[PDB]
């Protein structure tokens, strides 16, 4: 399996990029796998 | 070996993440390539940091990336979806709190090549990549490593 990468941009802040998603608080655990679950 | 936002492809070919070159080191997420060498033009990248607890990887060369989301601005996605340009997307964070303290993440879903995505900050420094989370619609933990 031939995995490789390419270039697809700079690292920049963008003045006008759209903004969008909601800021949701959680209570989260993290597993030894390093996967996240939600905690009650 | 030039600084920016990679895609990360497999062999038809497949995107499936993305990574950041800074300083001359490869950083993406560990569950992306599993740690595999990579290939860049003719040359190789080989592992030289991982750890499947934070779910990164460094390639060449030691991890580099080490801002953090100050808690309370806005934040950019910087998505190189499979396919498509990269593309900048504002957010303000949410957050996960864990019994070791609390980690920015943003309520943003992305197809899954999209992993390894930077997230910046107003001066555009990495503050953590993009691809590792929960489900409530998905939410990503924005990770970073430690420099």
């Amino acid at each position: 399996v031939d995995m490789y990468i390419e270039r697809a941009g700079d690292i920049t802040w963008e003045k006008d990029a759209e903004v969008t998603g909601n800021s949701p608080r959680l209570d989260v655990a993290l597993d030894e796998s390093g996967d996240f679950s939600l905690v009650e | 070996t030039t600084d920016g936002v990679y895609r990360v492809m497999t062999r038809g070919s497949t995107q499936v993440g993305v990574g950041v070159m800074q300083e001359g080191v490869f950083h993406t997420m560990w569950h992306v390539t599993k740690g595999a060498a990579l290939r860049s033009g003719e040359g190789r990248l080989d592992p030289y940091w991982g750890d499947v607890k934070q779910d990164l990887v460094s390639y060449c060369g030691p991890w580099k990336l080490d801002a953090a989301w100050d808690g309370l601005s806005e934040v950019q996605l910087l998505a190189v979806p499979p396919g498509e340009r990269a593309k900048n997307i504002q957010t303000l964070p949410g957050i996960f709190k864990t019994k070791d303290g609390d980690i920015g993440a943003v309520a943003l879903d992305y197809p899954a090549g999209t992993s390894g995505s930077p997230i910046l900050d107003k001066s555009g420094r990495v503050i953590g990549l993009y691809g590792n989370g929960v489900v409530i619609s998905y939410v990503s933990a924005i990770t970073q490593g430690k420099r």
